[PDB]
RNA sequence: AGAGAAAUCAAGGCAGUU
RNA sequence: GACUGCCUGUUUUUGCU
């Protein structure tokens, strides 16, 4: 596209100096700015006096080396104006400044001396004065040579609006791609509808008051069993003499006899050998043990194909849309004596957290109350289910390799004040090669019961266990835990904060009212406990608020995250009502509706379903 | 829920924050995302008609409906035409100042936007390697397939990359020529870098030549074709929804018309999508100066919002804003390219529909065997499916914020309106009972009438105002902070120690600002996210970090390392390295080792970096941390080895290096953009001929550099 | 010259290696120096716990002070990690293990990359707190500058201050002028040990730290300062309260016939929308002296036209915003006063500082309505400088 | 088996021999 | 078939605004 006229060198160079793509005549206007840069080029032809070149180009040269040599010349010239080149021999600057008019002798600037042509090579006299003659021949042949290109374009037009003016910007849509982007719309390119702009009047609907609460529905059916990883509530330690890790695992392994008293058709009692090497491995010192015969069926290794192979062989031959189906389970017996056990009061605390610097009497209050916090909810059943759960999950997360395809034991030991060991259990990591969010990893969790129930754990194999005269039981359940469920399980721990926020709350505002701090206020809550409207003391609501919220967090489905997003606008409705006031909705309003499709199987969500709807459903 | 609603004491609005399941198991998308993109893509052609018709639906170019066929109750997907032409100039004649920034923004911001500002984006889909690559790297081959297309050189400016994608789609057929390895799995090593008695390698890499070929038709279905992706970690909702990202031949002509809303909405009093005007709804609530008048506020959201939307609704109210503010006419040309692309956009179809014969299960396409989604199968361009009406996904949510307030601009509507994408709150201010009613409907009719279509079962409203939520943020006489919002956050990062503690802190307290926090619960957080933090980085119990400082007398002198905490709840901005100078934990013999620029291990970043809590909207914190030892960059992943297209390391290390020859002769670029016109090669040579003649040297000895250059 | 040599030596593996990157535009940077396949920072914090377990878990320049085996411990690979040009992997011991057995560096150095922290730190460990009072406190959002910055700087102004400090030599006069000469000596002093190009990188992010304005939206109780503004977390809460312990010109009116006028003027954005916003003006004849550090000097006031003006300035010494808020006050140039600059204006805030830049930007108005002359005895130039070699001087200027 | 919920994981690719 | 060796555990079509 380069004009025969133009240098290559000087096309090349002028290519990216402005964006002549997106300006008004840009191929005109880059001829224009080639035309200035070959005439300031041509000037200083081998002309040089002293010892270096008479004129500087400073046209399209780095900015930097421009500063440079005014720095050299002890002259300032800024960006938004600067001389195309400069004479160090008359110490003076000039411009290239093609008009047509050639009678406007009228300076565009006073800080350089201008200099014009008249498009066909003519100069103004004071450009003729300042320069040589030869310049001038030059110039008459690049004009002319140029004007020969010009008018065969026949852009005469074009080449004095450019000169005359300054860029405009401009954006062309072709007419190629403007068809394109009309194939699937009425309108056009700018949209031009032929109606008269006027806001319809339309009829609508009434709005209905909610006169009282919504009542969420309870599905009907078998009562849901106890689908967490860990066991919860149901779930013992054994002492052991203090020591390490090892040296305690070692002593269960020699001081114990294993025998089955529940077989469970998902877990069999097979995987037994799984555990008993497990164990004799970490007692030698070696974590990680190599594969047995057993360990196919205790994780499933090689599973997807024999599936497949199965399916494949059994076919029916209709190719129908799958229907995958959720079975429905109402609400087990089992949640109230989960939520009134972990409540239950311990000996020790089981909250240890390290306590942060005190540098400021804001921290000390601060520490404060958080130290009553971890006093109030330690010493509880609940705190020392989180507590080995966050060991659980770390203890395996963290020697996850997540590439790996030998057995690895992970204990779930703690200690007391007193330094004896606690066995809780054991948690079996199988081959594992997970890479997507989705990947489960094969587990073979041994943990220590309390009690057996039978519509609580029906996958749950419990074998009899005696340690020094003590008789324990012990449950081997076949699990598949993902990468993810295991990281967000290793901060558990995180779980206190709510319950702590709520507890925060009530000390900070009897604080404001009373203008003094106390930290020792046991304020009395009134609550709808079992119908009647009855009254705790923020210790024990704090506490199983705690519980409450630690079976919410291991039972975190779509289901209970749908129902609580959901029962949030109920919550607040109630709260509305309880204020005398009104709450009225839209025609085919009906929010229970949102909150009936997430109750389906989850046990927690059943029981807050129970909760809410024991509650009185209209507030006079 | 008899425990989670106080009857003295604190309220129950304070307690919202135990109605979340957070610190749990996120909910996670399993198979086929396909199901769900023809559902989304089915639900605007149901909804257009008050009775379902999907066969007629699927003949509609343009959703516009008539008055009468908008179906009241219920979802209706389409506009009125000239209701959007009056509304838009009823907002147009509003806020004037508003009109006013936006011309500014036109013709003083606009000209000046560069397309470097495309890179600073996330995964892109790639219309070369029919996948989802970094947006610099789809950007660097975009810029590379229209300069070799075009012949000619891309402007700095987003207008000039508009322009050549405008231009490209003139030509008839395309080329690309990229390069590939030829085979992955020969992994070779050569000696290079180092000999002297500690030998360094590095592999290897062959190139071949791709040269591929475009059509006209192809490359304007690759500029439609917008891939499609499981939204994973979704927490909130019952059903998996799909998220989707559009081309990069699309991507700037978006990022204009979402700039364009941005300078819009930051100015406007009833847009909540600006960051800071999340801010202004405590004014209006805390505007409760009534003089004993009926006072409601409604609560709600709304449903199917991007099904609902017809992108030429959006589009014929931009084009009036720009006709009315006086812009020329290929300022409205510019503006309009989007919405006309996604209007013809080619949803990208998953890897088929489950069909199941007993047991086993077999990935079938829409078009083989029947199904649900027998009326869709005319639709079907290959792998993808198209859907004239509705959004699909929200890459416009401050136009869809705009056309949802121009929405609001009508003459019975007297109250104060906060809209954010879905979410939205009203806050009526009428006489009687009578006439709050009717303005609730007027707003419900009018949302309906471009297409908005309010969730019936999600809008709430209490006749005495002062209970409501927005956002998650619940507002009881006040706005009451929510803890359980920002808990996903309490986890440390997983960059390296210094910057994982620097976010640990500035989350912490920009909770406790917000007020989801307080001196107890700051507290807390701070003394859980410090065992998470010593754990996560192999500094409890017997760990190989414990036992290399047990066996080489290394003694624990950072947090991280080990040691006592050092931050307190009044130091969550301090730095740990200052703090622990300060109180004469770290001596200048240790601090002169690990703060020193010589580090082998250091890595260098900046202030401001990427943090999305989980899934969520993106956002920008400070990272203050000071550059010392522990200041790391964890390893590579090695997946992208036994893959075709590895060749991409190939050029990411050569333009590292290129990198690293830049930053050291323009000590500017880190400062600034970069702005000098040509090639990096003139660049370079002429900067090192200015530095090395800068300099204090022998001229001979400048010659002799000169004479090395080539 | 060494480092001279290096950079040679580099640019020419530069051309050899990479001869298709190189012949990309330079503006290409903005988009290269961030090509990466990585993925680092998409969910980290679901994948901390078993990548830094992971065998060589961190990425490490290749160096000669780390040992390959050090006490039986491979600390580092000889493999160069993929898709990095000059890093490889190492164990994640080697952060520890050259806390001890490492180099140092200089003191200053140390000083220099912790100067905005221990500035923090002692900023907090420098004030004396109150007694905690708890009420029900009402906290409301304002937008505060939160961090202290060592001297106030408008947000447009810092690349240009940044760039004087760092690279003078690289830069423009335009640049030179939008800069803040007075804080930028200030920096250099405090940033000198470590303006090196090893660590120019790290410079440049503290040296804007102490620099930058960042308006963050913070809860506050009573009017924040910037020093109790990155403290808001424990001094204000909804529960306790600690309680804690023309431009740059001189008028000097002097003689006047007349006092300043005060012509209101309305600006209509619609029928509807107006903005009144009202300019002092001189009437008749005044005679005002001016004084601007070292620089001084009176102007006659003839109506809206500056009659005459005659300064003393040290030889070369920019007086260009000097004479602009001399116009400013007076109304002696526009657009600025009566027309706008193309766009309706919002605030008398905004207009002035946009009457700033847009005249700092270009001052043809100055010369155009002041005076131009062909001589040598004028003192200033048309860029609004002293003495200098110049043509074309500015005409009806005197000296003092 | 199990995890699980509207469909997936229960290792997957490549080179050589075969 | 399977059967020897090599590789990958975010980069496999999968965290967009
Ligand atoms: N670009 C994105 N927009 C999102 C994302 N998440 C939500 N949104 C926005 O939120 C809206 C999507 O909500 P839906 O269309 O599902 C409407 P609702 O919330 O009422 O859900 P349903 O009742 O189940 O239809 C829409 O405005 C989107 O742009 C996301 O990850 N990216």
């Amino acid at each position: 596209d380069r004009p025969d006229h133009i240098d290559s060198r000087v096309w090349e160079l002028s290519e990216t100096q402005e964006d002549w793509i997106t300006q008004v005549h840009g191929h005109v206007r880059r001829v224009v700015e080639c035309w200035k840069y070959t005439i300031c080029c041509l000037i200083s032809n081998m002309h040089t006096h002293r010892g270096a070149p008479q004129y500087d180009v400073f046209k399209w040269q780095d900015r930097s080396t421009i500063e440079w040599i005014c720095s050299k010349k002890k002259v300032q010239y800024p960006e938004r104006d600067t001389p195309d080149l400069y004479d160090n021999e008359r110490a003076v600057a000039y411009k290239v400044l093609l008009v047509s008019d050639l009678s406007d002798h009228s300076p565009t600037s006073g800080i350089y001396h201008d200099l014009a042509f008249n498009l066909e090579g003519e100069a103004e006299e004071s450009c003729a004065l300042v320069l040589r003659g030869s310049q001038l021949q030059d110039i008459k042949g690049f004009l002319c040579r140029a004007l020969e290109w010009v008018v065969s374009n026949n852009l005469t037009q074009e080449v004095v609006e450019t000169i005359s003016g300054e860029a405009k910007l401009q954006f062309s849509v072709g007419t190629t791609f403007r068809t394109l982007l009309k194939r699937d719309t009425d309108w056009d390119v700018i949209p031009t509808p032929r109606v008269e702009p006027n806001v319809p009047r339309i009829e609508g609907r009434r709005w209905t008051q909610m006169k009282k609460l919504p009542l969420l529905k309870e599905k009907e059916g078998p009562p849901s069993p106890w689908r967490a990883l860990l066991l919860g509530a149901d779930s013992e330690y054994i002492v052991c003499p203090p020591g390490t890790d090892q040296e305690a695992i070692s002593w269960i392994h020699s001081q114990s006899e294993i025998e089955c008293i529940r077989e469970s058709k998902s877990t069999p009692a097979s995987v037994i050998t799984c555990l008993t090497s497990s164990l004799q491995s970490f007692a030698e010192g070696n974590p990680v043990r190599s594969r047995i015969h057993e360990d196919i069926i205790a994780f499933g290794i090689n599973k997807k194909q024999e599936k497949k192979q199965s399916a494949s062989s059994s076919a029916s031959g209709e190719w129908k849309r799958a229907e995958y189906q959720v079975e429905e389970m109402s609400l087990p017996p089992w949640v109230e004596e989960e939520m009134v056990l972990l409540r239950s009061d311990q000996e020790d605390n089981w909250i240890e957290l390290e306590k942060n610097a005190i540098y400021t009497e804001v921290d000390g209050v601060a520490e404060g109350l958080v130290d009553k916090y971890i006093e109030i909810v330690g010493r509880t059943k609940v705190a020392s289910v989180i507590e080995k759960w966050q060991i659980a999950a770390t203890r395996t997360f963290s020697q996850l390799h997540t590439d790996r395809s030998r057995i690895t034991a992970c204990p779930i030991i703690t200690r007391d004040p007193s330094g004896n060991c606690q066995f809780w259990g054991m948690v079996l990591l199988g081959p594992h090669h997970v890479k997507r969010d989705t990947d489960n990893a094969p587990l073979l969790i041994a943990e220590i019961m309390g009690e057996d129930t039978e519509e609580k754990y029906p996958k749950h194999s419990v074998f009899s266990l005696k340690v020094e005269e003590k008789q324990f039981l012990l449950s081997l359940k076949i699990t598949s835990f993902s990468r993810n469920k295991l990281y967000t399980f290793s901060n558990i721990r995180r779980v206190l904060i709510q319950p702590a926020s709520i507890y925060s709350q009530v000390v900070l505002s009897r604080a404001a009212e009373n203008n003094s701090l106390n930290l020792e206020v046991n304020p009395e809550i009134q609550l709808y406990l079992e119908g009647a409207q009855r009254g705790m003391t923020l210790y024990q609501w704090v506490r199983m608020i705690l519980c409450l919220e630690f079976l919410m967090a291991i039972y975190n489905n779509p289901q209970m995250e749908g129902f609580l997003a959901n029962m949030r606008r109920l919550h607040m409705s109630r709260h509305a009502m309880m204020e005398r006031r009104q709450v009225f909705l839209p025609f085919g309003s009906r929010p229970e509706d949102k909150v009936n499709e997430c109750i389906i199987n989850n046990p927690i969500v059943a029981y807050l379903a129970k909760g809410w709807n024991s509650m009185p459903n209209v507030y006079y | 829920m008899n425990l989670f609603t106080p009857l003295s004491e604190i309220n129950p609005t304070t307690t919202q924050e135990l109605l979340y399941a957070y610190t749990g198991p996120a909910p996670v998308a399993y198979g086929t995302r396909t199901r769900a993109v023809l559902e989304n893509i089915i639900r605007p052609y149901q909804y257009f008609y008050k009775e379902p018709n999907v066969q007629r639906a699927l003949d509609i170019k343009t959703g516009c409906k008539e008055p009468e066929d908008i179906n009241v109750e219920g979802p209706s997907s389409g506009f009125h035409t000239a209701s959007v032409l009056k509304l838009a100039d009823n907002f147009f004649r509003k806020y004037r100042p508003a009109m006013e920034k936006l011309k500014y923004w036109i013709l003083v911001k606009l000209p000046k936007l560069k397309y470097a500002e495309l890179s600073k984006g996330r995964q892109t889909y790639s219309f070369i390697h029919k996948r989802n690559l970094p947006a610099p790297i789809a950007l660097e081959e975009t810029v590379e397939f229209l300069e070799q297309n075009l012949r000619r050189k891309i402007g700095p400016t987003l207008l000039s990359y508009c322009q050549a994608i405008a231009d490209v789609m003139e030509l008839d057929e395309t080329t690309y020529e990229g390069a590939r390895d030829p085979r992955p799995w020969d992994i070779q090593l050569e000696e290079i870098d180092s000999d002297e008695e500690d030998p360094l390698f590095r592999q290897v890499g062959r190139e071949e030549t791709y040269t591929i070929k475009f059509s006209r038709e192809e490359l304007w279905d690759q500029m439609r074709t917008l891939n499609t992706m499981w939204k994973h970690l979704e927490r909130g909702r019952l059903n998996r929804r799909t998220i989707a990202t559009p081309s990069m031949l699309i991507r700037g002509f978006v990022k204009i018309v979402e700039d364009a809303a941005k300078e819009i909405l930051e100015n406007v009093p009833t847009s909540g999508v600006p960051v800071g005007g999340e801010e202004k709804l405590a004014k209006l609530a805390s505007k409760q100066t009534f003089h004993t008048a009926v006072t409601g506020e409604l609560s709600g959201d709304q449903e199917k919002f991007n099904e609902c939307l017809d992108p030429d609704a959006m589009r014929l109210m931009w084009t009036v804003f720009l006709r009315k503010l006086g812009c020329p006419d290929w300022i409205m040309e510019l503006f309009n390219i989007p919405f006309m692309v996604f209007k013809s956009k080619l949803a990208d179809m998953g890897e088929g529909l489950v069909y199941t014969k007993g047991k086993l299960t077999d990935r079938k396409p829409l078009g083989e065997m029947p199904s649900e989604f027998d009326d869709l199968v005319r639709n079907v361009v290959g792998n993808s499916i198209s859907c004239r009406l509705g959004m699909f996904m929200g890459m416009y949510n401050l136009t869809s914020t705009l056309l949802a307030l121009i929405s609001i601009e009508r003459e019975e509507l007297t109250g104060s309106h906060v809209e954010s994408s879905d979410d939205f709150i009203h806050f009526f201010n009428c006489k009687t009972h009578e006439e709050m009613f009717k303005q609730a409907e007027t707003l419900r009719l009018t949302l309906k009438l471009v297409g908005i279509n309010m969730s019936p079962s999600k809008c709430i409203l209490i006749s005495p105002a002062g209970i409501g939520e927005f956002n998650s943020k619940f507002h009881h006489r006040d706005f009451v902070g929510n803890v359980a919002t920002e808990l996903p956050a309490l986890v440390p990062n997983g960059t390296n120690p210094m910057t994982d503690l620097a976010m640990g802190l500035n989350v912490i307290k920009h909770s406790v600002n917000t007020g989801q926090m307080n001196l107890c619960t700051g507290a807390l957080a701070m003394r859980i996210f410090n065992h998470a933090y010593k754990y996560a980085y192999m500094a409890l119990g017997v760990t190989r970090r414990t036992r290399f400082m047990e066996e080489n007398a290394i003694t624990p002198l950072l947090t991280n390392q080990g040691a006592s905490p050092v931050h307190s709840f009044s130091t969550m901005h301090l730095d740990e390295v200052a703090l622990r100078r300060h109180l004469g934990l770290l001596d200048e013999e240790t601090l002169r080792r690990i703060l020193n620029p010589n580090n082998p291990v250091t890595q260098k970043g900046d202030p401001s970096m990427f943090f999305r809590i989980e899934n969520k909207m993106p956002q920008i914190m400070e990272d203050y941390s000071v550059p010392s030892c522990f200041k790391y960059t964890l390893s590579r992943n090695r997946t992208i080895q036994d893959k075709p297209h590895k060749a991409l390391l190939n050029k990411e290390e050569r333009y590292q290096r290129v990198t690293s020859i830049i930053n050291k002769l323009f000590p500017e670029v880190l400062i600034q953009e970069a702005s000098a016109p040509g090639t990096v090669r003139e660049s370079l040579k002429r900067r090192l001929e200015l530095v090395v003649e800068r300099s204090d040297l022998d001229e001979e000895r400048k010659k002799r550099i000169l004479s090395r250059i080539f | 010259e060494c480092t001279l040599r290096a950079l040679v030596e580099e640019y020419n593996g530069a051309c050899k290696e990479a001869p298709k990157e190189m012949s990309k535009q330079f503006t290409d940077y903005n988009t290269f120096k961030r090509y990466t396949t990585s993925k680092k920072d998409h969910a980290p914090q679901m994948r901390l716990v078993y990548s830094v377990r992971k065998p060589w878990p961190i990425s490490m320049t290749p160096s000669k002070e780390i040992p390959l085996v050090f006490n039986g411990t491979k600390l580092k690979d000889t493999i160069l990690d993929l898709g990095e040009s000059k890093r490889t992997r190492a164990n994640i011991v080697v952060p520890d293990y050259w806390s001890k057995y490492g180099s140092q560096t200089s003191l200053e150095v140390v000083n220099a990359i912790l100067y905005a922290e221990d500035l923090k730190v002692q900023r907090f460990f420098s004030t004396e707190w109150g007694e905690i009072r708890y009420g029900r406190m009402l906290p409301f959002r304002k937008p505060v500058q939160a961090c202290p910055t060592i001297e106030e700087v408008n947000p447009a102004s810092i690349p240009h201050t940044l760039l004087q400090v760092f690279c003078p030599q690289y830069t423009t006069l335009d640049s030179k002028r939008k800069a803040h000469m007075g804080a930028v000596e200030k920096l250099k002093r405090v940033m000198e040990p470590i303006c090196k190009v090893q660590t120019q990188e790290s410079a440049v992010h503290i040296a804007r730290s102490l620099i930058d304005s960042n308006k963050k939206w913070l809860p506050t109780v009573v009017d924040h300062t910037p020093r109790t503004a990155e403290m808001a977390h424990f001094l204000c809460s909804k529960y306790h309260y600690v309680h804690t312990n023309i431009r740059s010109t001189k008028f000097s009116i002097l003689n006047s016939d007349h006092p300043r006028i005060e012509v209101k003027k309305v600006f209509s954005l619609s029928p509807d929308v107006q903005v009144t916003i009202p300019y002092r003006r001189f009437k008749g004849k005044a005679k005002v002296y001016f004084q601007n550090d070292q620089i001084q000097g009176y102007f006659s006031c003839t109506d809206r036209q500056i009659d005459e003006i005659k300064i003393s300035a040290p030889k070369n010494a920019p007086l260009l915003e000097p004479l602009l808020d001399i116009c400013y006050y007076g109304s002696f140039i526009e657009p600025g006063f009566e027309q706008t600059f193309g766009f309706y204006p919002a605030g008398k805030r905004e207009f002035v500082d946009s009457f700033f830049m847009h005249h700092s930007k270009d001052h043809k108005a100055f010369l155009i309505h002041m005076g131009l002359d062909k001589d040598l005895s004028l003192p200033l130039s048309p860029e609004l400088n002293w003495k200098e070699p110049a043509l074309s001087k500015v005409c009806r200027v005197t000296e003092l």
